RNA sequence: CAAGGUAGAGCAUGGGCCGGUAUCCUUAAGGAGACGGACGAACUGCGAAUGUGCUUUUCUUCUAUGCAAGCGUAGUGGGCGAGUUCUGGUAAGCAGGACUGGCGAAGAGGAAUGAACCUGGCACUGUGCUAAGGAACCCAAUGUCUGGACAGAGACCGAAAGAGGUAGGUGAAUAAAAUU
């Protein structure tokens, strides 16, 4: 496609992502209470913790909220692939298991073995609301090699929070 | 270190491409979300386009070949933000490429008036030839007519103690 | 006598002007703002010099009295009274308070200490802001390094930071010289005094006629 | 399609037996008779014999008694009635 | 120290308009309303009979009943912690109708219509949610007509 | 989808400071003035950001180890402090309000020491990693590059006013090396 577009002068940019991966970095415990209750409605509960988020305008006017104790951006398929197989995990209920087989098979009935799954996850917008809420948040550790620098401010002064865009992969490769 | 980047972009509205410009800038930063950064400065203050209604359709490098590490002379065009107001200027450098070129001067403004990297802005970089050359003090430099001794001493060995009688420098 | 300058010097608190709410304040020290040959036409007195404020304050109608004094004095030996115009372009509205107490103190029937506190009418003051013109001369462009020197010598009577600077604009219109000389050729001005009127194609025809027949020209 | 499984969800947990509650009373015979009705619970989904286990906990302030006539009243037509209580005579 | 009486602090409210002094408009008189339609109030300070009490004035509720010439309208309001409803009686002329409503009811429109063929062909309506802003979207663009930017502007 | 009059901006009703060309009125003074500059917590012609309420799950997202009418009954009703703002006062570790988190009732690691500041919320063990803050020695971990700076200075530290030394920018000259 790049070699067609080229050889008649023309250029194609392809259309945002649905779904942005985020990690909380800094404590909350200080911050107010309309915080807290935006932090608990995407499920992020302890430090270091990682989860998706649908791409929507609802989903980018909470982000603004909480830009300050937050890291945020876009996810290609070959770092969504150690993350799930390294990390991944999912629930029922009230019980928390291991994806297998047989697990993936009682609650969707057509998806059978963990690569469908995350194909289905990566090219299927419609059903990314039962995806998403059958995995546990991600439980990740502190990076290897440290933060650079004060880690609380914005990734344009030199920090670590705020719209790190095509390149959070750096920062989750990291903390797998 | 310092890189060179061209980023494009185009407006939208509720719908796409609602004007057939595309608007280009070249910037020399550390990286792409600086270079990104600088592109949304730039059309908020010459333009009125934020964020939330432009899209970004291609960031490139831009990089020279110098296989050989040949010396060149470069003059620059800046301004940086001080207590009073925003200060002009114009100095001379030498250097293996644009970057390295770059790289000296916001080191220098750094050292002579107390100011982070952020507050300098480029306006222009050009290559010159000898007779271009305006101020003093690269000329002797240009025109191959130096050599120096060493003042700065060398450690011959890592160890902390060593015998009386052994050499200590170089 | 009076308090030391430095008991009212920054603007805490809101504007406070003489009005059917307040009543028996002390007249102001300075009465007198306008000094040389002030009905001198636009053209006459070319060059602009005033005094910029790098500070937010308040100034007292001592200090300003105090100051045109100094300014005055120096313009008058030096110029000659027909060949200058002074303004000082800032009026003490504001009223500061005094809570009067008893050297005698501890214990009196006057009832001693911060009871009833809200203070008396003490003097007066005008409120400033950074950027803002102080004092501006009008002269002719012999005289620059007179009124440079002229100006020099009010800086010492004010708290803060104050710069003599030279202007654009041509004597006390708002035009810069360049488009003043520019309006003046082609005949579009109108001499009020120590300003000019711009004309326009605005109103009807015989108005229109009857304007440009009294052009500076 | 989720919002609709969530809440079907809960309105089944609501009614089934909690199975952390217990009778206080030191009567063996009453004690005999809420086993058999906890281990039917644990072999079954319908809903009167939960209902059934959870009134069987209460106290006997919750307990409260009828009187034969208003049985019939509340019995709908139906053929058998059924009551974890006293039932008391009305004399009208 | 401030009094409380029934139209305490009212100087900016409860004044009119620049240059619309004076008695209200015909429309005024001649809207009719009825029970359970969504009512707005804002006071017109010429009329003195069946003004509510400001703490009303630009808040919007529900028509309980109505009467010659004024009409209920229930409010819910927080004291001591807790929700309490009030009934608030007010004059035809301190009133208009809400438009809080409007695009719900354009909607129901919609619906009505499907819900009768989901019975007839499908078995469920598709319904017609609103959904907000996706992504951004996908452009193919023909790359002649390029503009450079530059910081020629020194801003002395 | 409503309501609002603060910051900014302005001086069209009311209050109110200084000066005015032509022209006009008298005087042979002064006054008015087609206009300019300066202003109000109890001046307004215009008007934000943030905050407040209403409807819609027929609207994203979360949700049962969750909410909870009703009944019975406790303690409390001297508060203090940080950040952002306000009123009285020359001010104050002073007196008094508003909003969002704390100490009270909060330990642990860091600012040498400190109720409240930075990191970050505690059952009991074991192995790894990071924060804030550090890395000659006291004391676990330290070195490198480029400019400035000589004062028993600085790393910890006061004003209006200034000359001297040195490093750079911009604009004027002159030039039989340059200089002002």
């Amino acid at each position: 496609s790049e070699e067609r577009m080229q050889k008649e002068n023309k250029i194609y940019a392809p259309k945002d992502p649905h779904f942005y991966a985020v990690v909380l970095i800094k404590s909350p415990l200080r911050a107010s209470n309309k915080i807290k209750k935006t932090l608990e409605l995407f499920r992020l509960k302890h430090i270091n913790n990682c989860v998706l988020v649908k791409n929507n305008e609802s989903s980018r006017q909470m982000l603004q909220k909480i830009r300050n104790f937050v890291a945020y951006g876009e996810l290609k398929l070959k770092t969504l692939r150690e993350l799930i197989y390294k990390r991944g995990s999912c629930h029922i209920f009230s019980e928390k298991l291991n994806i297998t087989n047989e697990t993936l098979e009682d609650a969707f009935k057509n998806i059978r073995c963990i690569e469908e799954f995350i194909y289905e996850l990566y090219f299927n917008d419609e059903r990314f609301k039962e995806l998403n809420n059958f995995l546990n948040p991600f439980k990740l550790t502190p990076p290897k090699g440290g933060y650079k620098g004060r880690k609380a401010k914005d990734i344009i002064e030199g920090g670590a929070v705020g719209n790190h865009q095509d390149k959070i992969g750096e920062l989750i490769k990291k903390m797998i | 270190a310092i890189n060179e980047y061209k980023v494009y972009g185009i407006k939208i509205d509720d719908n796409g491409v609602v004007g057939d410009e595309v608007y280009a800038h070249i910037v020399f930063a550390t990286n792409e979300l600086l270079a990104k950064s600088s592109f949304n400065k730039i059309l908020k203050k010459q333009k009125k386009i934020k964020p939330k209604n432009t899209k970004v359709i291609k960031v490139e490098e831009i990089k020279e070949d110098n296989k050989d590490l040949d010396v060149k002379n470069y003059g620059i065009d800046y301004y940086y933000k001080s207590k009073r107001c925003d200060h002009k200027g114009y100095k001379e450098f030498r250097g293996v490429s644009r970057c390295h070129a770059v790289d000296k001067l916001l080191c220098d403004i750094g050292g002579r008036h107390s100011v982070k990297r952020n507050l300098i802005f480029i306006m222009k970089v050009k290559e010159l030839t000898v007779d271009e050359i305006k101020k003093d003090k690269i000329k002797i430099f240009a025109m191959e007519d130096v050599e120096y001794p060493a003042y700065r001493n060398v450690l011959r060995s890592n160890k902390l103690f060593v015998s009386e009688n052994e050499k200590l420098f170089n | 006598g009076r308090r030391p300058g430095r008991c009212y010097r920054y603007c805490k608190n809101k504007p406070y002007i003489k009005s059917r709410f307040c009543r028996g304040v002390p007249d102001p020290k300075i009465r007198i703002h306008d000094l040389g040959n002030k009905n001198a036409p636009c053209v006459d007195l070319p060059l602009n010099v005033n005094l910029i404020s790098y500070s937010k304050e308040q100034l007292s109608s001592e200090s300003l009295e105090s100051a045109r004094i100094a300014v005055n004095k120096y313009m008058m030996v030096n110029a000659g009274k027909d060949n200058y115009h002074v303004r000082i372009n800032v009026h003490p509205y504001h009223i500061l308070r005094i809570n009067k107490m008893l050297s005698c103190a501890g214990a009196d029937r006057l009832q001693t200490g911060m009871r009833l506190a809200y203070g008396k009418p003490y003097g007066t003051a005008a409120r400033v802001r950074f950027g803002q013109r102080i004092i501006s001369i009008r002269t002719k462009d012999s005289n620059l390094k007179m009124a440079m020197e002229a100006l020099r010598r009010a800086r010492y009577k004010f708290p803060g930071k104050y710069e003599v600077q030279k202007s654009n604009e041509y004597g006390f219109s708002g035009i810069e010289r360049s488009q003043f000389e520019e309006l003046k050729n082609n005949g579009k001005l109108i001499n009020m005094g120590d300003h000019v009127k711009i004309i326009k194609e605005k109103g009807t025809v015989e108005r229109y006629v009857k304007l440009c027949e009294n052009a500076i020209q | 399609m989720l919002k609709q499984k969530m809440f079907e969800h809960y309105k089944k947990k609501a009614i089934l037996f909690d199975e952390s509650r217990v009778p206080r009373t030191k009567n063996v015979f009453y004690q005999s008779l809420f086993s058999l009705y906890k281990k039917v619970c644990e072999n079954t989904e319908n809903e009167i014999v939960h209902k059934i286990t959870k009134r069987l906990t209460m106290s006997r302030t919750e307990r409260h008694p009828l009187k034969l006539s208003n049985i019939i009243e509340q019995a709908n037509g139906k053929e058998i009635v059924v009551f974890v209580g006293k039932v008391l005579d009305d004399d009208k | 120290v401030s009094s409380h009486g029934y139209r305490r602090q009212t100087r900016n409210l409860f004044s009119q308009a620049f240059r619309k002094h004076g008695m209200p408009n015909t429309s005024t008189y001649l809207t009719q309303y009825a029970v359970g339609e969504y009512v707005d109030i804002k006071v017109n300070p010429a009329i003195h009979k069946g003004m509510p009490h400001k703490y009303y004035h630009g808040r919007t509720g529900i028509i309980k009943e109505v009467n010659r010439g004024s009409v209920i309208v229930l409010f819910n309001r927080i004291l001591a912690n807790k929700t309490v409803e009030r009934k608030v009686i007010v004059g035809i002329e301190h009133i208009r109708k809400s438009k809080c409503q409007d695009e719900y009811l354009k909607r129901l429109e919609i619906n009505k219509k499907i819900i009768e063929e989901a019975e007839k062909k499908g078995e469920v309506p598709v319904l017609f949610k609103r959904q907000p802003k996706g992504p951004k979207p996908a452009v193919e663009m023909l790359m002649n007509n390029i503009i450079e930017l530059s910081y020629d502007k020194v801003e002395s």
